[PDB]
């Protein structure tokens, strides 16, 4: 009875194996890895867990103002407002000095609740309609706006007030008319040079209208410029005008929330996915993502790399 | 790897070993064995699991941010919106790149270490009854059947039982 | 006679011990650690080593212009201007287009040194006061501002110059008056439509006044808009006006300081703390802080976490 | 720990050892001892202090920054101000989180190593006069009083003196 | 015959050595290192691989508009436009509301191609010149601008269009005159109160001129304000005016490129350096740089440190 | 270093060793030798090269950025432009500082390891024919000329040939 024995120690290798980046090695083969960058999408937006509002063919601004074909969106609420590329305006031609900011601040509010207040317009005609903004059989205007023309042939100096006696902020959206011809200017407003002042106690803004031709937008050369004034609790809204004023019917409520807006053409689906991208909803099981820098929800960090393998095994040394 | 076991004094891995990450190929009088060590394999798995969970740990959540695409040309404010967005993406991109670089380097050294721990644990368990060949195998200088090999594997090896026999076998002229 | 000996090697453990985050471990116990996040404050602001100026009931803007109750702040100097929430305005009602920028650029200047320059206002009445801005027994105005009304019944076209023949920058603060009524407009300025142009050789700005009612602020519907123009060494300041001009009395000096401003109600104390926060001063021994993102001085970086233990000892393995 | 000493082949620490970080519990013919090793303890303390200083090293110092709180709703410029502030705080939060993770992981391996250094230093000092039991203890195969144990501790152990006695004690049948 | 042998293992040390920062060590000596921070410059800007354009004594804005001495820059193209500090203006005195933005968007365009479009100006005198802007022998004006005065003694309401029937974006640069005196105003434009409106279908802007003195710039008190309007493919440019209109002669082309602008007085050389800095071109073989935060091309990251040694060898332990 | 070789149990380096990074100083009957080991030096050079390359690896490239210098005082927008630029520079400055800190710590440990690898590889090669003196030298207990030392150096050392002579020389009273 005379013999020895051998005991070898070792680890495992794999036939396949995965290249990985290290500190001293550009590429080096390990037993296994996992992708840290999420780089594909389902292609559609899950209706959960966020409250999504599909704007179909309405932009948030058009919905806000009350473009007749956007009447479905009255008092609507969202976490994400999705603006589709096929959106069109079909009311009176308009433009917004800092369009971007209005679109932003309303997005974040995440509500279109409109409270109608009893403004009194002494000695001027109201509810001015237009063929460029049809409402069913006859013609009309934005729903959240009052078009003021003259009475008989007299358009007085408008002096109205509306104090904020509530505990929330008020958002007033009001406008200014810019007529094509001096001929048009006087027919609606009398005074050939109108003027609109809207103010709180903290600040003000006066807009003087500007007569002249713009290009044909819905058969019209005239324009309406849209403006906004926020009124804090205990402040007051004063409106002055000797002409060219597009009256507000009341205010929008404001909320401090997690809500926002996104341009996307992705369909909407019945599923749950916390992280949304314009490309569709994406899973968030990974730390990093390469889909789109624009995101909504608890998302992975956008990164330039399309792939990033994290070693989940030892160095692979094969036979 | 900092310990020079995997891709070091152990020349290659074992594509046969499916049962675990680390283990024993043996050769004795009564034949041949091959079993995977759980305690070292587990250690290497929990740590890699533990570190995977750290990395996958839910990073933060934004909602309303700045716009990141523009149809028009605006200049200064837009310039500033793009530069903010660009430098942000760059710093994350560097974090992501450096993260894996570090993690992977470490994961490698972690596993190399776990292999070395299993070796030095076995070395001590054998005491004077064996010798390091160099290639990650010992020569056990005594009779050591499957039941004997097993006792090493499960940690219950008594070196005294075999010492006189192995010691004596180790010094002959 | 024969025997052996045993020598063991080991490390120490502790009865208590501290949980710590690692790369592989969410929590794991070590011998001892230190906090890397400073998360508490004294509650008060040390008067050192920074030169702190307690605004008390004055905003920097009110102190700048010369609101009578803010007369103590004439020529004042600061590293940090502290603005309290109990601050009021008690002069003529006013607003500032880009209030923020003014408040900022003056903060950074870190001085309210005002140099009185011999401006000549031909054919107009100066030093117009008001009951909304009382000075001791009678009524007054902002101290750094000249209210120009008309002479007899004539308000000529004001055309004045003031070349910067010094080597430092000049800061000019001037205004425009907006009357409540056309009745008020002509009583002060003759021409029913006033105008103010202020210009250097590099740029310019013209403000046309806007008549109308604002809400009662200290019994007044009228307002004053506030504007600023910086004049480089060598350049010239020109001032035009056919009415509604709130003249400057001279300029403020400018410094490129390490000075700034901070809103806070923390008391001020006798002590030395380099890092300041609106919650009070915080020590800077730690690399990270969780008190407030708003800081002044050599401070730890603001971070989202409240705690971050750094291991200062080995893994703890107890008996 | 990468070296498998602390929380490895040394099963637990010593709550008793107040005098230092690493040390020696012994058992000889003349009784019991227990002392702490300075050199290894110092080494571990200096590096941990060395790295503490690096971390506490006074970072940068701002003065006039942007505004970070807003009483009014302003839209776009304010959106940009807030987003810039948030992405900054996030990138610092990551740096802080990853810092301690890296530092802590290291601190552990550093102390583990220092433990292992002491062990191998002692192993080499003893040469052929001792054997590794596996639990971080040696069996000194000769007569070794408190004066003898001391010489090991203070690094002045002469193995020749004891070799013949220990060597002879180690190979008996 | 009794013999042993000794085999020692070791590593190398160097006589000199280099101090290096570590995780546990402020300074510690190693066997060798390399600089990671690039901290010196050649002093000059290599003419490759980027297309560099030396403005000499012309600013991008002066070159754009057509300041006579900047006539060399017609239709020019750059990757980098280098503005020298010795640059002057020598045409009609002017200012640009948001100068900075104009300078930027044109910088990024990277082209000054100008397309002359046959605009029709009915009942007004064209090609108005000035002595403050000499074109060789006689006087003149900006090359890319048409100065409109009145015909006989009449200045009709200008109403013109220029629809973008191309597939690229158009850049129109146009102006508004601000006369010194009402005496001047009427002599050129008849109607003592001019007005300029320029608009697309999406947005608009009216500029009302402001009469008054400015300081003597090239013997003149008058000014011209410069404005810009981009016209998308399909859209229309409309221009209205009852006076004070500085007509555009046509448009500039737009390119989305890698082009930009930089202020520097570094000479330009014949060499190849991918990375440019106002101090001159710098190599990019290092990941970090301390030369200047302002860079162009594939550059190292600007970093606050002047030095950052990366160990390329073991710890140094000498005899 | 974590392995305690360089600046550890090897008290100093060798300013004489020009030919490489690691190596052998010997002393036998027939005289004195000194050579550098290629394989361990290469391992240590390739890794440091491998990591230098990772660090020098072309970082990104911008073109039109924001303006970073201003001749006028503007307030809010300029405030935001400067703060964006400043916080960007700071995050990069921290990345740059932390990079070399990590890298340098590692480079040191890596070379310490490579030294330890060479040592243990030699220890294993010699088997029973030598003993560790404590200072990174073995005593080869047999006769070992220049041709013998060479065999160790190039890896082709046969311990069987010398075992009987060495083993016998090692135990004499
Ligand atoms: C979107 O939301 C808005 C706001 O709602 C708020 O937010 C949502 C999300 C919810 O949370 C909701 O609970 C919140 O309130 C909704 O807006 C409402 O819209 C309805 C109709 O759609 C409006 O009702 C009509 O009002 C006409 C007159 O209005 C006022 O003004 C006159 C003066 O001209 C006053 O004399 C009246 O009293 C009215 O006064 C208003 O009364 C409200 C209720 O008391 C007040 O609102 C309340 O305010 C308190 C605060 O204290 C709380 O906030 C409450 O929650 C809130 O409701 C409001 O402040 C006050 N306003 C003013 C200015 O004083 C009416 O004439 C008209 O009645 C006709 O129609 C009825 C049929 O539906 C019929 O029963 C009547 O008899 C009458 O019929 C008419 O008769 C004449 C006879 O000559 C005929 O000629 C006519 O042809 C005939 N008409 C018809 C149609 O048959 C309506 O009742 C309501 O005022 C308005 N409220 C607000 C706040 O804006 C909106 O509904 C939501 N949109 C959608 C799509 O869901
Ligand atoms: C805050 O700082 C500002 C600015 O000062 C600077 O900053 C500070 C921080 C320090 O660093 C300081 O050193 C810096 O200089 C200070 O502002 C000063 O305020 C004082 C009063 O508080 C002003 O003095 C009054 O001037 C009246 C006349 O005004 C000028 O204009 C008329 C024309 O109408 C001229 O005829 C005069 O000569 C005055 O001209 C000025 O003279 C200054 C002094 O030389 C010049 O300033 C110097 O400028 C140079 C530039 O090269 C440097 O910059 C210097 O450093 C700087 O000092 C200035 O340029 C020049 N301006 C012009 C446009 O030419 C006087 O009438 C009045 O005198 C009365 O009161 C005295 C008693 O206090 C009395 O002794 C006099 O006799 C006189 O008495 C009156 O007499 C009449 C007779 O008819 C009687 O009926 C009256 O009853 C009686 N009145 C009274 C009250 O008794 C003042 O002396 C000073 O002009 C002003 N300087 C500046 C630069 O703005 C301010 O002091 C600081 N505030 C606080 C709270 O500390
Ligand atoms: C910078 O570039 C711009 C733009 O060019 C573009 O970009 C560059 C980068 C290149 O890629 C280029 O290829 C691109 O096109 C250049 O601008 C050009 O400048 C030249 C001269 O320098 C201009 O030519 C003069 O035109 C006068 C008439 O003007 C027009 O309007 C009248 C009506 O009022 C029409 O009847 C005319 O036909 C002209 O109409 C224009 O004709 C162009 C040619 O087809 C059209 O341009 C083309 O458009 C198409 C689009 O389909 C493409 O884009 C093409 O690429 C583009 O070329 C243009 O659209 C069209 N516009 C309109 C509104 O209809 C002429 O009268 C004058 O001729 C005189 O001078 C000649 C000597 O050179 C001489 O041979 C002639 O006989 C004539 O002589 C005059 O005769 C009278 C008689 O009484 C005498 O009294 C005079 O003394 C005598 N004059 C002289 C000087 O002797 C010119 O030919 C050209 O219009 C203009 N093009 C554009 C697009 O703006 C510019 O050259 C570059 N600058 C530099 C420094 O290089
Ligand atoms: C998720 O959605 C993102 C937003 O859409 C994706 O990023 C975008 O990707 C597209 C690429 O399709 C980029 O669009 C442009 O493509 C044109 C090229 O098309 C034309 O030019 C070629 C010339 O070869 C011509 O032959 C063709 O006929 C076309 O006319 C380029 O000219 C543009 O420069 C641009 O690249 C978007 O720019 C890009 N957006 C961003 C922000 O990067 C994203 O990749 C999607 N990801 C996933 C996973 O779905
Ligand atoms: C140092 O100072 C900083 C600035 O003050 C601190 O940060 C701020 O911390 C406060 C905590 O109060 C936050 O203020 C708000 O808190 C109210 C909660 O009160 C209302 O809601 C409860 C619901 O239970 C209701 O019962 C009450 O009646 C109240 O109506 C919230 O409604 C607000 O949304 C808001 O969170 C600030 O938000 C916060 N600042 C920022 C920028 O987030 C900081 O924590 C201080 N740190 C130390 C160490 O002192
Ligand atoms: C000013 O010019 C515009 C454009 O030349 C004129 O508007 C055009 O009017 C016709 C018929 O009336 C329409 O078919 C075109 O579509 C219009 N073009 C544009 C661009 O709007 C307009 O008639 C002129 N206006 C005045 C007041 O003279
Ligand atoms: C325009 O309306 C305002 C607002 O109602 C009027 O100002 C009020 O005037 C009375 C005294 O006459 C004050 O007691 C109120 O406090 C004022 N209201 C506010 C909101 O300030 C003003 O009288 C009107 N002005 C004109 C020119 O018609
Ligand atoms: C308004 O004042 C300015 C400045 O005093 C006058 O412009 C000066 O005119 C003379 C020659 O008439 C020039 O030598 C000066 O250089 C001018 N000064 C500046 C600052 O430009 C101008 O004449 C006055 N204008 C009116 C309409 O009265
Ligand atoms: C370990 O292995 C031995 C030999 O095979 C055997 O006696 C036993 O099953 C194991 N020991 C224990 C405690 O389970
Ligand atoms: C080491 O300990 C021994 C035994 O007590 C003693 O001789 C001596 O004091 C110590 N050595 C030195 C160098 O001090
Ligand atoms: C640093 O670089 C190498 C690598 O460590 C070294 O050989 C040399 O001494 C140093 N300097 C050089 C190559 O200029
Ligand atoms: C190793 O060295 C020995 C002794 O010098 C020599 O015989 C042999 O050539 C070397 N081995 C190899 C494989 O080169």
């Amino acid at each position: 009875d005379n013999s020895t024995a051998t005991l070898c120690l070792g680890h495992h290798a794999v036939p396949n194996g995965t290249l990985v980046k290290t500190i001293t090695d550009d590429q080096i083969e390990v037993t296994n890895a996992t992708e840290l960058v999420q780089s594909s999408s389902t292609g559609k937006i899950c209706n959960n867990p966020h409250r999504i509002l599909d704007g179909i063919d309405c932009t948030l601004i058009d919905a806000l103002l009350g473009d007749p074909h956007c009447d479905v969106f009255q008092n609507e609420t969202w976490d994400l407002f999705v603006e589709r590329s096929k959106a069109f305006s079909n009311c009176y031609p308009y433009d917004v000095p800092d369009y971007a900011s209005l679109r932003s601040l309303v997005a974040s509010s995440g509500t279109l609740e409109f409270i109608t207040e009893g403004f009194t317009w002494t000695g001027v005609t109201q509810n001015g309609g237009s063929n460029a903004c049809k409402r069913g059989p006859s013609s009309g205007f934005f729903s959240r706006l009052n078009w003021l023309t003259k009475s008989g042939s007299t358009y007085p100096v408008l002096n109205v007030t509306m104090p904020n006696n509530d505990n929330f902020d008020k958002l007033y959206i009001w406008g200014v008319h810019h007529p094509s011809t001096n001929q048009e200017q006087t027919s609606l407003y009398v005074q050939a040079s109108g003027r609109v002042t809207v103010s709180t106690r903290r600040s003000q803004q006066t807009i003087i209208p500007n007569i002249g031709s713009r290009p044909w937008v819905r058969g019209l050369s005239s324009r309406i410029s849209i403006y906004w004034t926020i009124v804090k609790p205990g402040d007051v809204l004063v409106i002055n005008s000797n002409g060219n004023l597009i009256a507000p019917r009341g205010y929008f409520k404001m909320r401090t929330g997690k809500s926002s807006i996104m341009r996307s053409d992705a369909p909407i689906d019945t599923c749950i996915s916390e992280c949304i991208t314009p490309n569709g909803s994406i899973p968030n099981d990974k730390p990093f993502q390469n889909v789109n820098k624009i995101t909504y929800g608890a998302c992975p960090k956008y990164v330039k790399q399309n792939t990033l393998k994290l070693a989940t095994g030892m160095r692979n040394v094969p036979e | 790897g900092l310990f020079g076991a995997i891709a070091g004094f152990i020349e290659n891995g074992w594509e046969g070993m499916i049962d675990g990450w680390y283990g024993f190929r043996h050769q004795n009088s009564e034949g041949t064995g091959q079993a995977a060590d759980l305690k070292s394999t587990q250690a290497a798995i929990d740590q890699i699991n533990g570190k995977l969970n750290r990395v996958i740990e839910k990073t933060n959540e934004k909602f309303h941010q700045i716009e990141k695409e523009f149809s028009e040309v605006e200049g200064r404010i837009q310039d500033l919106e793009k530069y903010v967005e660009d430098t942000k993406i760059d710093l994350w991109s560097y974090n992501a790149e450096l993260l894996v670089a570090l993690e992977n380097q470490h994961t490698i050294d972690l596993t190399d270490s776990e292999m070395n721990k299993l070796f030095e644990k076995t070395r001590r368990q054998l005491r004077e009854n064996a010798e390091d060949m160099g290639n990650g195998c010992f020569k056990i200088y005594h009779k050591c059947d499957n039941a004997c090999i097993e006792s090493i594997r499960n940690g219950t090896y008594d070196h005294d039982v075999y010492r006189d026999e192995a010691l004596n076998n180790r010094f002959q002229i």
